[PDB]
């Protein structure tokens, strides 16, 4: 492999390939490392190994060819055996953040939750028993956040150690995080196995490698079979996969918010800062061709407020045909008073009479009454003129915009089985490839 | 397919009707399956 | 019904029409003799025209048909019939109509294809539309610059078959060496590393870092010494370890172990 | 839904290639004399106003996914006398081009495969009377929708077809409020031997033999405003496969299918009427229809609405059509859009069909 | 001669569950039960020997258009074959599937089941094999189980049976999920070791003498194990159980069309009120008030995308030009932005149990303390408050001479954002941020010159203070220990550009970042009541310091009238960086107890460059 | 040299020979590359007075790569002949008169990848390519708007190793372009 | 190396050579839409069509703004 087909951790001693080896591919290594002044080598390199071929003879009639092999160390075997130590060399504590590329601190939050059935930031003992008494300060499980339980939070923002941590994932770009590939590495090789087993251990009579001796608290939280067995083989143990790594990461790259579409329709972008709709000419600007939204409001840029940007992108392929119909009344009560009665109906036409889960069709209706009232108030202008050093003549304005909307949803009659809106959890046609 | 489409030399129509040399159509093996017009209509069985 | 009889709809752009024969012949013996050659008719069009104009000073026509991109937001067609202001009907639009609604709760669709009509009863403005929508609504959340992406992995969904410890020594040293991170309690500094995989590509090239292809005998117990808290059979596959090791128990991984 | 539809080869012959007819609800058998009038009714080429004309039509397929799949058409008509005309069309349905390769170098030789299907037809139309004309068309159909691999042959399947058409256009008849004009037309299409995709005697598919009968009327206001209302009925002249059976269990199904498939096209034309347990009222369901209205202003702007309906139990292709046509100097541009109304996904939805016709030569009067 | 018309390796989406389903045997890899899972479709298995496969009554083949053709898509069902020695009395065999199904917007869960005897085997009798679904978080600790005794399709004569005799209505599962909710609420009071639970730990309301009417379904048997959630079904399993006491049953069971029906189409309401006023270009007040009910949403949102929560929010934003309160002769640009707001979100479904509506759970609790706990842990409250003094500067006079000591060069920016939240996770989450910045930028305008061309210097005091206390979702009496994150930092960068000669050009810059660490005790234990404004103008110990120097020289050798052609151009970029090691290094404590200083890091960099033209002409 | 390293075995220890009985080297590498490129070897570009412009260029390339892991010489050779002819026939009569622009592009790319063993005669042909091509195109303006182009592409790709198959491609026909 | 699909008539995966920006490939494959929707990255471009069926499939590779479509062949 070339140096661009893998990376490795020079201190912790593990390689990370650029391509997954999910088949009979064999992985073999030869490495040389240093411990202070000592140098150790574990395989045969091309430089110091035997020559590839030794030839004994003059012409092709009497020549003898001897092709020799390099002796390397096996990391992945040809035939998968989980009862072998070579199985243990694969790291099962690295989690790829989905589609993350260059995760940076202050733009990355991680948390560990126990979903059973709701996301909970801690662990309760099995009823009828309790967690081990008088734990070490690093072995606290009772009333302890799960980042502290799995040793992913023991440092403050500046990576200095703190007593109970700061409640945030410890972002160390060489120990717990892989910046260039967006991977999170745990500080233990089996975090949901031997680590939480040791946290919950009530005595020396329980051994991690003998699941018959667990103390009814390890029988619930210790996910041993995800480390002793393949992922497909660990799907059998259904009651253990309850720990959820939930988080967010912020991708900016360039200056502006990438709305995820290009050549968006004019006026199709709506930006809301904190429940209020910004003005497209004042608080932000839109570059439609590049699909960028730049926030021009000084107080909003440095505000940490989550800005929601909604856009109608027409670069879609495969979406069902959407029938949009409806009307809009614009009664004008006076020269400064408007009443509207918008009614809209959006139906979808499914490709098939059967709708699978996720690919659901909508037959929604939304109707609303709105009212706008804009006036000039010279009283405010005169009051401002009463201020010490203000004598401007620009008129003051007031504007009240109310709106009420009702949404009556439905499902299209096309996707109805025996007269009722139907969604197929499994029609059993997608199996058996 | 050259045996059935453009019959070669030394092959008769009796050689192509044996249930071991004859042509299999999908309408025989899959009578309920609908096949688009102009696509493959025959089953290319693997003979041993 | 129209202001005048003048029809000056000017077209612009280009049209291409290629007609010919495409002959192909691949000398693959595995093919049937009926597949000796493929002589097909190759016909293609590149209609790349636009059409702008006014009809009777009441119809405005604006169309752009270009068969060289995604038609959902490139192939445009707009008919606008605008009677006199005295009439009830103010505008009838056919084609790429728009439905801009100045309401926060109820959002209209900007990209539609259909009929849009507008009536004005003195003070009441009734705008009706019936169309098909060519776009999809998409929402993003941005905090301090760029967008925010959430992720929800589970315990089992780890990254497999990609990350490998280089030895049982490193595997059993990992936890203890990361006890007081960010300080790593390990003086190991891996200087050189070469990795060999199964070669299925069999593609020889001078630009892919040379052409190195060696016979490989990868051993499992190579460079293996014992471990303190780990039994030998969890470190080596050899049936008998009697007379196998020739170094102290906690020795670092090396060929001589 | 659809129960036992008729299985006919080369179905792309039944797809409207021109934007005018596709905007009139896929019917042109009785409309005004048109350059595109080769697929629908060649017999009105004798009534064309211009001496000769060329036409290029484009119908994209699956526009959202791929920009390659399409149905193009090139038509050329030329009337020599005032009684006759020669026409020739070339319809080509193509997937574009698949550039198949098996290596990674960006310069190794790639093999292009373009599975296509084209019909090249030529017709002669003679105006027997002053209001009635006939036409005979010969068509060659070739299908190359297969990709050559191992143990599969991609030889193109060919066939021939004969079309007989007739078109009657009455003189301008005045009425109480307007001076209208009557038109009628019939067309029997794709009368030819079975097309064999496997190049074998046993496995052959019928040609999509078609029968169109249509009639239309023109309301004329001020001699420069026209409103043409047309109505067309269409029927397939291919026997329908039997359903449950007309005697274990698979024995009856196989016997009925074999009996149906051992029927010649010449006999199949006569056998089309009936062959069902239902009566004449149920038999009449086999006819599809389409009604259209086209408004013409100054003979240079046209706005067309159309509605095409098939039977619920076969085909199930019902839709509305909008169309617009503009004439600048000698180039007529037509655009057509389709609003589906059937429970099955029409591949022509969200698709704007385009047509561009040039007309040149001397101007012939119309009776 | 053997002609393989088709030869494939077939892989399925439903995995056989290799593990016990009854707590008595515990070794399912025994009993000699040949348990197969396959699929029967109308394209291939339309001629099966026991029963020809036919679509269930009302099901139709999907029709698609590929190329001007109508293609009837395949119709398939999942077949499960139990043969060999047959099931034990209570042993069960099942196939599972990992999914993500939210079935809270649909009222009914329906399925078609078919049972038949194996050929050449003893006939399976009615109400012996039980077809069951089991869905939830897992298959052993948290699930709903819906069982139905199967009526065996009578065979023996013709293999082609009418679909209403293959897919009988007595075997179709039609389960209302509100029955599951009622069963869950009833089982909330059942102990985990109660006698009402069976050996497997499942609670069947039918087998409970104290419960009237059973589980409310006369055809189905319902059971619940461990507080599952059908608002997110992560695991779905279908299988067959046995009911024959002294018998081992063999048979084939088809499952088809597992669907959700009877959508809840009750709508929603929303209202918005925006009052926006401006006052003589001096004041601007914009108050927005929004209030939405459960089930509201947009047109494009489906069943699971609409709002399952009542939202009630407001937001008042005020802008003042305080600089206009002062005379314009000495212009002051002092904008003041004050934006307050808050939202309250009451969920439709209780955050605990995730699938019982909050009102229904509140009614069926009969415990005032617990009712208050539920109603309080449900609500999601958020309050934001922002104050901004960004861009404070004195505007230059129209006729004013630029000067180095002029105050018009400075610029001030203050920001203070506070967020107070509390929801199902955080009992009280506080986040205060203060950011004060002072910028300076002067540009000079017209042995060697020692007058810099431009000088820049900008400072920043960035303080972040998050307090995050998670809740005990059991009782609102204690809670968890609050977690404090503090990022008190003092950054400052500066630089200047000299043009010592017409050729030389020297650009220097230095950026430093210190961290304020006065909020900690003698140990590494953060203090609780340390305000963010406590010791503001504090410069902490340095944390990072970077220097950069850029020299550009043209080497005026052209003045020498021997080398008038040389165009030498030298460039020298020097960089330095000092980075403070974390306290894990500076105060490392070896296992012998000795404390070692492992020191910081220093980095260096040069960028020498020499571009010469050396024109040999002249 | 893409990557040279210092040898940890080149030290002061009395062990000075490896398993191959070779002295340890101070600097060790795996590959060295000699890349020669005539781009172009020649380019005769000349326009005649009859508007017949000719652009005939020959390019050559060698990519010797010596690998010390297996001590093999991977040699990549490339040759490319290119000919471009351009003519303008003046006033060709079909009653309609205009100029015919003839453009011919001939090409021939040879490519080889051998692996040479030093110890004996085992020259392996690892890869190859042999593709010649010819694109003729004649443009003729029937009017100010309508133009017609006659195009003819002919490509033949031989097999250097057996894993590749000879491929003949011949596109031909007409192209009518109309502008408004 | 602009954009390649190396094995077009494949009984196996797709190798999908392209630029750095990641991909959003999808498959519809003869009729309507049957989205596969993998998440090809810059240096791990391997698909999975080996199991679905045999036919001429439609793919829409998405490198951000680089929406390149085409047809693959399942042998
Ligand atoms: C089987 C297929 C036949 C195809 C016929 C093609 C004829 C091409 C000739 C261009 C043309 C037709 C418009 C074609 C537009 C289609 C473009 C296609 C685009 C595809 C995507 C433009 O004519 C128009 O265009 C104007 C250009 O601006 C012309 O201006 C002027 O145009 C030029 C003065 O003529 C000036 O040079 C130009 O300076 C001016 O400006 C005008 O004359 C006119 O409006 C003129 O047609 C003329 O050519 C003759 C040939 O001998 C044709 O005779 C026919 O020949 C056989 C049939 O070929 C038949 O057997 C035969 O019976 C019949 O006598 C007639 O038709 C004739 O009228």
């Amino acid at each position: 492999l070339t140096t661009n087909e893998y990376t490795f951790n020079p201190q912790l001693g593990y390689i990370s390939l650029q391509q997954r080896l999910a088949n009979d591919e064999i992985l073999a290594v030869a490495f040389e490392y240093t411990v202070g002044g000592k140098v150790y080598q574990v395989g045969e390199f091309g430089s110091d190994g035997v020559d590839a071929t030794v030839v004994t003879g003059n012409n092709s009639s009497n020549q003898a060819i001897i092709t020799q092999s390099l002796v390397l160390k096996m990391l992945k075997s040809n035939l998968t055996n989980v009862k072998n130590p070579v199985w243990n060399l694969m790291m099962k504590n690295v989690y790829q953040i989905p589609q993350a590329y260059q995760i940076k601190q202050d733009d990355f939050r991680l948390n560990i939750l126990y979903t059973d059935p709701s996301p909970i930031n801690y662990i309760t003992p099995v009823q009828g028993s309790s967690f081990p008494p008088n734990p070490a300060p690093d072995s606290k499980v009772e009333q302890t956040p799960l980042l502290n339980v799995f040793n992913l939070d023991r440092l403050n923002y500046n990576n200095d150690p703190q007593a109970g941590g700061d409640g945030f994932f410890d972002y160390i770009p060489g120990v717990t995080v892989d910046v260039q590939n967006g991977r999170v590495i745990f500080t233990t090789k089996e975090p949901f196995g031997e680590l939480i087993f040791n946290k919950l251990q009530t005595g020396a009579g329980e051994s991690y490698n003998d699941p018959t001796t667990y103390n009814a608290n390890q029988q619930k939280y210790v996910f041993r079979n995800m480390y002793r067995n393949t992922q497909a083989g660990a799907l059998q143990d259904s009651d253990k996969n309850k720990f959820l790594l939930r988080g967010k990461y912020k991708s900016s790259g360039s200056n502006g918010i990438p709305i995820g579409a290009f050549n968006v329709p004019q006026g199709s972008v709506v930006v809301t800062a904190a429940g209020r709709v910004l003005v497209e000419g004042i608080d932000y600007s839109v570059d439609y061709q590049l699909g960028r939204v730049q926030i021009l409001d000084p107080s909003l840029q440095a505000s940490n407020t989550p800005i929601e940007v909604s856009l109608e992108n027409n670069s879609i392929f495969g979406q069902q045909t959407r029938r949009f119909m409806g009307f809009n009344i614009e009664h004008k009560i006076s020269d400064k008073f408007v009443i509207g009665g918008t009614y809209l109906k959006m139906t979808e036409r499914p490709f098939t009479q059967k709708s699978t889960y996720g690919q659901e069709s909508v037959n929604n209706t939304i109707f609303g009454f709105n009212g706008n009232y804009s006036t000039e108030v010279p009283f405010l202008t005169r009051l401002a003129n009463k201020l010490p050093n203000i004598d401007t003549d620009v008129p003051s304005n007031l504007s009240i915009r109310g709106e009420v909307a009702f949404l009556r949803p439905d499902a299209p009659k096309a996707s109805d089985f025996q007269g009722e809106a139907t969604i197929y959890v499994d029609d059993f046609e997608g199996s058996q490839s | 397919p050259v045996f059935y489409s453009s019959k070669p030399s030394g092959i008769s129509n009796d050689d192509l009707s044996l249930n071991t040399t004859r042509r299999i159509y999908s309408r025989e093996l899959y009578p309920n399956t609908d096949i688009a017009q102009g696509q493959i209509q025959v089953v290319n069985t693997l003979d041993l | 019904i129209f202001g005048s009889n003048t029809i000056d709809v000017k077209p612009t752009g280009s049209v291409e029409m290629d007609l010919g024969v495409r002959y192909t012949k691949q000398d693959n013996p595995a093919f049937s003799p009926r597949n000796r050659s493929s002589l097909t008719f190759d016909f293609d069009q590149r209609i790349s025209m636009s059409l702008m104009g006014k009809i009777g000073t009441r119809l405005e026509v604006n169309a752009n048909y270009d068969t060289q991109s995604t038609f959902a937001f490139q192939n445009l067609f707009k008919l606008a019939y605008t009677p006199s202001e005295d009439d009830i009907i103010q505008k009838v639009e056919v084609g790429n109509v728009s439905m801009p609604l100045n309401s926060t709760l109820i959002r209209g669709a900007q990209s539609l294809f259909g009929v849009k009509t507008q009536l004005q009863f003195g003070r009441t403005t009734i705008t009706g539309v019936f169309s098909e929508q060519k776009s999809q609504t998409k929402s993003v959340v941005a905090e301090n610059g760029g967008t925010v992406q959430n992720f929800d992995l589970y315990a089992l969904d780890y990254d497999n078959d990609r990350h490998f410890f280089l030895s049982q020594y490193f595997r059993n040293k990992y936890d203890v060496s990361l006890k007081n991170y960010p300080f790593i309690d390990s003086r190991v500094q891996i200087t050189r590393l070469e990795v060999w995989v199964t070669n299925k590509q069999n593609r020889v090239t001078t630009t892919g870092g040379g052409n190195n292809l060696r016979n490989i005998i990868a051993l499992q117990d190579l460079g293996e010494a014992q471990v303190s808290g780990v039994p030998d059979n969890e470190v080596v596959v050899i049936s008998s370890t009697a007379g196998f090791f020739n170094n102290p128990i906690d020795s670092p991984t090396s060929n001589t172990n | 839904d659809i129960e036992r539809p008729i299985t006919t080869g080369v179905p792309f012959l039944l797809v409207a290639a021109d934007a005018r007819a596709a905007g009139l609800g896929d019917q042109g058998v009785a409309t005004s004399s048109d350059v595109f009038s080769q697929q629908w009714n060649p017999a009105k080429y004798a009534f064309a106003e211009d001496a000769q004309g060329l036409s290029i039509s484009y119908t994209p397929y699956l526009t959202d996914l791929a920009n390659d799949i399409s149905l193009g058409q090139v038509t050329y008509y030329n009337k020599i006398n005032d009684r006759s005309a020669f026409a020739g069309s070339f319809r080509y349905f193509g997937f574009g081009g698949i550039e198949l390769r098996q290596t990674g170098d960006p310069n190794e030789p790639t093999r292009e495969v373009n599975p296509n299907e084209f019909a090249l037809d030529g017709s002669y139309s003679l105006k027997l009377s002053e209001t009635f004309s006939m036409a005979v068309a010969a068509r060659y159909i070739r299908s190359n929708l297969k990709v050559a691999t191992e143990e599969i042959d991609a030889s193109a399947a060919g066939s021939f077809a004969v079309d007989v058409a007739g078109f009657y256009q009455s003189e301008e008849i005045a009425y109480s409020d307007f001076n209208g004009r009557w038109r009628a037309g019939f067309n029997i299409q794709n009368l030819g031997p079975k097309i064999s995709y496997d190049h074998d005697d046993l496995s052959a598919n019928f040609l999509p033999a078609n029968l169109r009968v249509g009639g239309g009327f023109d309301f004329i206001f001020d001699d420069y405003n026209k409103l043409g209302v047309s109505l067309e009925l269409t029927k397939l002249l291919v026997p329908t496969p039997p359903g449950p059976g007309t005697p274990s269990q698979s024995q009856a199904d196989e016997a009925n299918y074999k009996k149906y498939k051992d029927i010649g096209w010449v006999s199949g034309i006569f056998k089309s009427f009936g062959d069902a347990p239902g009566g004449f009222s149920e038999e009449l369901k086999e006819i599809t229809y389409s009604a259209a209205a086209e408004y013409m202003y100054q003979d240079a702007f046209a706005m067309r609405l159309g509605y095409y309906h098939e039977s619920p139990m076969k085909g199930a292709k019902q839709f509305f059509s909008l169309g617009a046509g503009f004439k600048y100097s000698m180039i007529k541009v037509d655009v057509s859009y389709l609003f589906s109304a059937s429970k099955v996904k029409n591949p022509l939805e969200n698709t704007l069909r385009f047509s561009l016709t040039f007309n040149f030569g001397d101007k012939y009067e119309t009776y | 001669t053997v002609r393989f018309g088709a030869l494939d390796l077939v892989r399925g989406e439903w995995r056989r569950y290799t593990g016990t389903l009854d707590a008595n045997d515990q070794n399912p890899d025994d009993d000699g039960v040949e348990f197969d899972v396959a699929a029967v479709n109308i394209q291939e298995n339309g001629t099966k020997c026991p029963v020809n496969y036919v679509m269930p009554p009302g099901v139709q083949r999907e029709q698609l258009y590929n190329n001007n053709t109508v293609i009837n898509q395949n119709e398939q069902a999942l077949a499960v074959r139990i043969g060999g020695a047959g099931l034990q009395y209570q042993d069960s065999r099942a196939v599972f599937k990992n999914v993500s199904v939210d079935m809270r917007q649909y009222k009914k869960l329906k399925m078609f089941l078919h049972a038949e005897s194996l050929p050449n085997q003893p006939t399976l009798e009615d109400d012996e094999m039980v077809g069951f679904i089991r869905f939830g978080n897992d298959f052993t600790q948290n699930f709903y189980q819906v069982e139905i005794p199967l009526k065996v399709t009578k065979t023996g004569g013709s293999c082609s049976i009418s679909p209403d005799l293959v897919w009988m209505d007595d075997n179709s599962i039609d389960l209302a999920l509100d029955l599951l909710t009622r069963m869950k609420i009833k089982a909330m009071s059942i102990d985990i070791n109660s006698s009402k639970r069976d050996v497997n730990g499942i609670y069947y309301p039918d087998n409970d003498p104290d419960l009237e009417g059973g589980d409310g379904d006369g055809k189905l048997t319902l059971g619940i194990k461990g507080n599952p959630n059908f608002g997110l079904v992560r695991n779905l399993m279908v299988g067959v159980k046995s009911r024959a006491d002294h018998k081992d049953i063999k048979g084939e069971v088809w499952f088809n069309e597992l669907r959700l029906a009877d959508l809840e189409n009750k709508g929603g309401m929303a209202a918005i009120l925006n009052v926006d006023t401006n006052m003589a270009d001096f004041a601007t007040v914009s108050a927005t008030g929004r209030k939405s009910t459960i089930g509201f949403g947009s047109l494009e949102q489906g069943a699971n995308e609409r709002d399952r929560e009542d939202v009630q929010q407001y937001n008042i934003v005020t802008n003042l030009n305080l600089g206009k309160l002062l005379p314009k002769k000495w212009g002051i640009n002092l904008p003041f932005n004050y934006a307050i707001g808050e939202e309250v979100i009451t969920p439709e479904y209780d955050p605990f149990n995730q699938d019982i509506k909050l009102d229904q759970l509140i009614r069926e609790t009969t415990d005032q303390a617990e009712k208050d706990n539920i109603r309080t842990r449900a609500i999601d409250y958020t309050k934001r408050k922002s104050i901004n003094f960004i861009g404070v500067r004195k505007d230059r006079a129209p006729e004013q001479k630029p000067h180095v000591y002029d105050i018009e060069n400075f610029t001030f920016s203050q920001s203070y954002n506070q967020v107070e939240r509390h929801d199902y996770e955080v009992a009280d989450y506080e986040d205060e941020q203060s950011n004060s910045a002072v910028n300076y930028a002067y540009t000079f305008q017209p042995n060697f010159n020692y007058l810099p061309s431009n000088i820049s210097f900008n400072t920043n005091i960035l303080r972040q203070s998050n307090r995050q206390q998670f809740r005990e979702v059991e009782v609102e009496g204690i809670g968890l220990d609050p977690l404090y994150r503090r990022n008190f930092a003092f950054n400052y960068q500066y630089g200047f550009g000299f043009n010592l000669t017409k050729s030389l050009k020297l650009n220097y810059s230095a950026t430093s970042n210190n961290i304020v660490r006065n909020f900690l005790n003698d140990d590494n234990s953060p203090k609780e009541d340390f305000n963010i404004w406590d010791d503001y103008l504090d410069i902490g110990t340095p944390n990072q310091h970077a220097q950069q120097l850029v020299l550009n020289y043209d080497i005026p050798i052209n003045k020498i009238p021997i080398f008038g052609f040389v165009k030498a151009s030298y460039s020298y970029t020097a960089d330095y960086m000092w980075q403070r090691s974390s306290t894990a290094f500076s105060e490392y404590e070896d296992p012998n107890g000795t404390v070692y200083d492992l020191g910081n890091t220093i980095q260096n960099s040069n960028s020498n460059t020499l571009t010469t033209t050396l024109n040999m002409n002249t | 040299i893409n990557q040279f390293r210092s040898n940890f075995d080149y030290n002061s220890s009395p062990k000075v020979q490896d398993v191959n009985t070779n002295f340890y080297n101070e600097i060790i590498m795996s590959n060295v590359n000699l890349v020669e490129q005539f781009s172009p070897l020649i380019r005769m570009d000349f326009e005649l007075k009859s508007s017949l412009r000719v652009l005939s260029e020959i390019k050559k390339d060698r990519a010797l790569s010596m690998s010390f892991d297996n001590n093999l010489l991977t040699e990549v050779k490339g040759m490319e002949y290119i000919i471009g002819l351009g003519y303008r026939f003046k006033d060709v009569i079909f009653i309609i008169k205009s100029d015919i622009n003839i453009k011919a592009d001939f090409s021939l790319r040879n490519n080889e990848t051998l692996v040479r063993y030093l110890d004996y005669d085992n020259n392996q042909l690892a890869a190859g390519q042999n593709i010649w091509s010819l694109k003729l195109t004649a443009d003729y303006s029937f009017s100010k708007n309508l133009t017609a182009i006659f195009y003819y592409d002919h490509s033949f790709s031989k097999a250097v190793i057996s894993t590749s198959f000879p491929l003949t491609n011949i596109r031909s026909g007409f192209t009518l372009r109309y502008n408004f | 190396s602009d954009f390649l699909v190396y094995p077009n008539p494949t009984k196996s995966n797709i190798s999908f050579l392209f630029d750095n920006e990641t991909a959003s490939v999808s498959i519809y494959s003869l009729l309507g839409q049957k989205l596969i929707e993998k998440q090809i990255t810059n240096q791990n471009p391997v698909l999975s069509v080996e199991g679905l069926t045999n036919g001429l499939y439609f793919y829409t590779f998405d490198a951000g703004s680089l929406h390149k479509t085409g047809k693959i062949i399942k042998q």
